[PDB]
């Protein structure tokens, strides 16, 4: 799939008015090849993880946006790994996604895994295309010591 | 005999949850009551999508009686013996 | 059989709510209540600018008693039957 | 028929707020209450200097008794039948 | 007549009060209240070192009955008639 | 004659606590109850693993009555005579 | 209506004491008219979406104020994209305006377009003739974890 | 008054030591007494106006004392103007003030004009002979939602 | 001129397809005529003055620009007052201007009245249509410590 | 007692190896004996005084702490002034003190001298030998609105 | 166990492809071992010390992790010292940690020094392998008042 | 002097327009005389002093104006004390000043004081009726080098 | 030799007095022996590329530090690429190194890839066992014009 | 000379007002003494060691100072370890000392050590009886590029 990829785009330098066989746009159709596959790669306390730097891609303009995912969680017997926190990251943004379901869909893998008592998932994200979204799972959306707990830890 | 049932601030509009894991299945049929597990909660309920007055007046007609209406948060909660 | 009004913190001040969207309509009549959606909210409300003690008093010509009163949030809560 | 008391949140102390702007003129002149609008309030209250335990006392004997007893914020309020 | 007693939010753990300034010296000495002003307060009041429940236990000899208890802030409130 | 049992803010799931250090271990054995410590308080309680509307039947075959429920923070607290 | 703005400003500048026929105020009757056309050319998670850059016309004094805008809203059933929200503020800023009136109504056309649980606006802004308005709709205002979760994420 | 000031201020010169027929001392007495009459010539949604600068004197030592007015208000039925506000302010802060009085009579000016919902004044200051002196009347008192509303917008 | 201008702004109203004669335009034409004539009524050691707030009317597309002005120089025989060189300032600043013969002029206004030795002048401003203009005269352009001891403390 | 400081000091100087006579040390035991003496010398709305600078010096070891004082307060009757609550801070602060005591002087001098509603006293400070220490009397400590305003407003 | 030490450290340098014996590799495997036992040589009123620096070794990783304590406290009859309450860190820092146990770890030693109304202890630090981890015992667990005067004089 | 500053007090306060027999205006003129007796009670390597604050009194205005002193030097046989410096600088601030001759008076006094073998004094304040003055003697005026060394480590 | 590592470090972990056999030390010996094999797998304008993050491990303590490089040249007739720069940094920091060998040795990786008119080479890093060193070849240490706009432009 | 100490502080305990049997005065003359002892214990590139922290005595009020140390070096021959330098640093700063011959003493320690090009010491200090002492010696002082280097890397 990677020469149905650099065929594609080749097709796109020559729609563009632009000249494919130029000082600068030899590799370039297999340069940004190797780039959108690696762009889409990825198909008792309070444990806060913050400034998780997040690059995925807009699934509406095929354009990057660039972020940062805040994680916090209350255990119940199982705790999990801060590198491990951070590949659950990177499976779920290097997809083609929106910022709104790479929201709820790192709160559903670590809720699975663990089972705790609450999920608190924060991402910060400017589209080139900042916008803030949050789920509160748990615990952290019953109780407001447990909330505000979160949000003043994670700034 | 006692049986607890919920809403949030606004008892205008619902959801009221009307019972637990091991609630009585015919008075849950009674009422209409779903169950489901929010996501984040590590326990089932049941629930209704009507308001808490509605329920209210259900209930009265199985032989309830509200003991105590009370309001922990911003949940507001009727003890019915 | 069972009636829920609701004021705010200052219950010497109204509005006073009394009632919700399937509320009864000769009832509310009697207690001069106008109904309107608030901004922001998806449901009709019943209201009246009296302060809760003068509508606890018309509610107890209408055959009512206050079994609970309890307090959620800044809201105040007055169940009667 | 139904008195609304109030005091804050340490009730050992008071004031505690007896009434409204049509409340009852001999009833609130047992009590001493004077009447007053604070700053910021849009609208006249009753008050007298006692604990709320006393004016529970004189509000006895004249024929009242509590219903329920409910704290909404800082505020503790008694109904009065 | 009327007695409020009052804990904080783990009702398990004490200290109680029980009376203010004018509370009845026989009656707190039977339940073996000290007098202490704390630090900021401007009023006396009167405590024992005992959980609520054990106090409700001693007021019920007496021939008080808890009416209702509520909770405002992190206190819990008994009224006793 | 008096038992306050409490739980957190969803009565659907436990744990609810059941007595204190003096508490009737009679009582306590029914109930199926253990005795901890948790980490920071420096006091003993018991507790179930049960919702509290199964406790409220179980304390209803005991002689027991639910007089007032209340909410104190995130806590509801059952009164029992 | 061009030639009828570019009248209207030939006789701002004979009014003010200034020769309007000098180097630099040729163009000026027509640089400014298609500058007022260009300034009033309007005419389950929580999603933020803050820094929204707002330059508006005040109704007043005719004189620009500029400024940010701050929504947040939960979502029942229908989402909104972050291109859209941008253009329900470049609708309503681009007007002459007032502040108050402007926050209440971006408030008003994401209620409408969307009916979720709760609306947060928050309009701070320079009036060159800041000053924060703020309207809570929904459930931003009467629970007070969700108004709180708000406004610790704007800033 | 101006022959009045400028004669008590050539008797304050000449009580310090100073020589007030010098280079530098011949206007000091009639430019400080157009300064102390400069100086004293005074005599549904949330609207938070910030940051309004104050310079007032102080009636005890008689030197200014310099800081900021926030305030803050829910209206009912009638709004004020954003440079109305700012003039209530100018009109009590150009006097002989403390701050605690000066933060009350902001206040009442405010309730007075409108008859609001609730009135929050908080007036930070650094006095040369910072205090933050603070009203909340209203329901920006008895709410903790729309007291707490205010005092995050405001900084 | 007063209701030369007022007709003229109520010619504007009537050609942006905006009602005229509503709630919230009726002293529009007036409050905006009295506003035009408010934003154009201008017409041996270093003393560096900075922070000398500017707001000046852009004379292309008649908007405002606002910014600072950075002014150092040094004396030889006679020295000018702080609140001499800001009136200066509002002379120049307060009519329909450029930057460019805003920074020249100023630079020009102060080398007559004193004849220094240099004179530095330095205009930032943003245009609602930073930017920085720069002159540098005398022995601000000749020493290289002169005009580094200038750029090094007005930052 | 001066000359009985100044013994002290220069067997100080001696035991720690130290030559007492010689360039830099003559006056360093009368110097020295001046300091310890200026060290240790000392022996309805709500007004939050910030930025109190204090100097104390440490019991245990003999050694300054430096640090700031927060008092804030909402009185009954009886206010007081902004100049007599800094005296209050030099005369328990220019002692031979621990923090935990310093700030639980403060609030008892400032609770009998006005017998207010609440006294909020936080004290930060850095020992040589930051630690931040906090009383809340009356009503700061019932009121969760009332402890929150002072915490938000002293930073 | 220094000599254990350093010839398990030149077998290191040994398995790497690196020249034991060369210019910056002599004392390398003795001056890395008195590095690792250095690096694990520990085996009525609220009282706030923060900014308590740390240096753990991961357990899992072998690796250093840099953090900082925050701890606060109710006592009710016995105080600890601010030095005493960095040697407990020291204790249970230099040793083979994970920020979780190491949290907790510090709790249990202040409760059971002091027997205090609550204990709150905030650990954040990087992994070179920040994360945020948070005990609240006690009355900082049951008070939404006494939880939220920690959080907000600890930043 | 002190009652005839007193009587100079009492007529200002009578011809403000004030009454100066009221609750606020009784110890007035004699705590303002008080204000102004204070305020003018003045009548081989480089050494960089710097923050130096600075109360001074204009003596256009009688208006107070507050900064900070910048002095460096250059000692040839004769260093000067560190608080030697700072009272050589509130003899010349707590006068009747202007910035341009206080910032050479402070350089004279050091030349005079040790004959050094540069001397640079910078004054940088706020006039109530910022500026930076600066003075560069000796080899600070002479040398690139020197001048630049002085005017980065100031900063 | 990846078992000849995992065996050293199980050694490390006797020698310590720590029980290499518990809950969370059974993959320490395999987790850290990959550590250090990660840590250690190294073996006409002006374009100045700054922030480049360095992780390098010191050949002394076998402890890593941490920290920025900034390169800067002057083409003559090959530039080369902002990722190859990159490139060369991981190659050089991926050592057991010292700081000053890693300056040196980066400039002279790209002096003899180009060969430039000049090389600029600062690495700032903190050593955990922060200190600048900075290589200046070819025109960046001849001309004063080229060396400071390096240096201004890297901060 | 541990029990002469204790004796000398024992006698300053008395001569203060203060008694000096009483709760929390007991170890004090023994704290303050071993506190003492540890306050006097102390008897081609280029390299920029920053940030060194500093904690000296004042020889003329016996009170500490507290500062930073930057030191930079041209090597000739012989390079000096980077603990090194911070020891060099200790032996002359935990001395009874004055800034301005802490910082020749610590530029002639290098100099001697190593015999460079140039050295470069800079420390500012704040003393509680900032200021900022700079010795440059050798090619620090004769090249202005070699300065200009050393000083824009220590900020
Ligand atoms: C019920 C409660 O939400 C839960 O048990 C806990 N909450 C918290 C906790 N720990 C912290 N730091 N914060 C909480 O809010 N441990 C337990
Ligand atoms: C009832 C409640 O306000 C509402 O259901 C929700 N609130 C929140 C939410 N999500 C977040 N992050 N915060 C809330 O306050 N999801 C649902
Ligand atoms: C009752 C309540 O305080 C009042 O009606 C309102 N409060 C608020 C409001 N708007 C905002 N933003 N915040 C409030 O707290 N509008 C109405
Ligand atoms: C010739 C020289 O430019 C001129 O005489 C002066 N320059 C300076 C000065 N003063 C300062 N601070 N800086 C100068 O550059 N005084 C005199
Ligand atoms: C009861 C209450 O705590 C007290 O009356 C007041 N509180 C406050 C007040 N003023 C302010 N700003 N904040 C308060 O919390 N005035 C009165
Ligand atoms: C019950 C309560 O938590 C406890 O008694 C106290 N809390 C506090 C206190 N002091 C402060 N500053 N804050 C508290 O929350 N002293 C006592
Ligand atoms: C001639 C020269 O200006 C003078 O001798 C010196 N200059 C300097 C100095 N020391 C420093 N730090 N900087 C100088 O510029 N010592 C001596
Ligand atoms: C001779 C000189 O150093 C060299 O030719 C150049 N220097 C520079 C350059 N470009 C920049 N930006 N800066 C220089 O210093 N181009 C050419
Ligand atoms: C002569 C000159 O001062 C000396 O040879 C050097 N100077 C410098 C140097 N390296 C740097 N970075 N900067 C210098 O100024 N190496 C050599
Ligand atoms: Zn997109
Ligand atoms: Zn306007
Ligand atoms: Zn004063
Ligand atoms: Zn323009
Ligand atoms: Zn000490
Ligand atoms: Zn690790
Ligand atoms: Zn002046
Ligand atoms: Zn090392
Ligand atoms: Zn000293």
């Amino acid at each position: 799939n990677l020469p149905n990829l650099a065929a594609a785009y080749s097709s796109i330098l020559s729609s563009l008015g632009e000249n494919p066989q130029r000082q600068g746009l030899l590799k370039t159709p297999w340069r940004a090849a190797s780039a959108m596959q690696f762009f889409t790669k990825g198909y008792d306390e309070m444990v806060i993880v913050k400034d998780i730097d997040m690059f995925s891609m807009c699934e509406h303009h095929l354009v990057p946006f660039v972020g940062k995912v805040h994680i916090g969680y209350l255990p119940n017997k199982q705790v999990l790994g801060l590198s491990k926190l951070a590949r659950i990251v990177e499976i779920y943004s290097r997809r083609l996604q929106v910022q709104e379901r790479l929201t709820k869909q790192i709160a559903v893998a670590i809720t699975e895994a663990l089972r705790p008592a609450g999920v608190g998932v924060v991402v910060e994200a400017t589209h080139m295309c900042k916008t803030v979204t949050s789920t509160m799972l748990g615990v952290f959306r019953e109780d407001p010591k447990t909330r505000e707990e979160f949000l003043t830890l994670i700034r | 005999p006692y049986l607890l049932i919920s809403t949030q601030i606004r008892m205008e509009v619902g959801p009221t949850m009307v019972g637990d894991e091991q609630s009585d299945p015919e008075l849950m049929q009674h009422l209409g009551a779903s169950k489901r597990r929010a996501l984040g909660n590590n326990f089932y309920e049941y629930y209704v999508d009507d308001p808490p007055r509605i329920v209210l007046d259900k209930l009265e007609r199985r032989g309830f009686r509200v003991l105590s209406m009370t309001g922990v948060g911003q949940t507001l909660v009727w003890c019915l013996h």
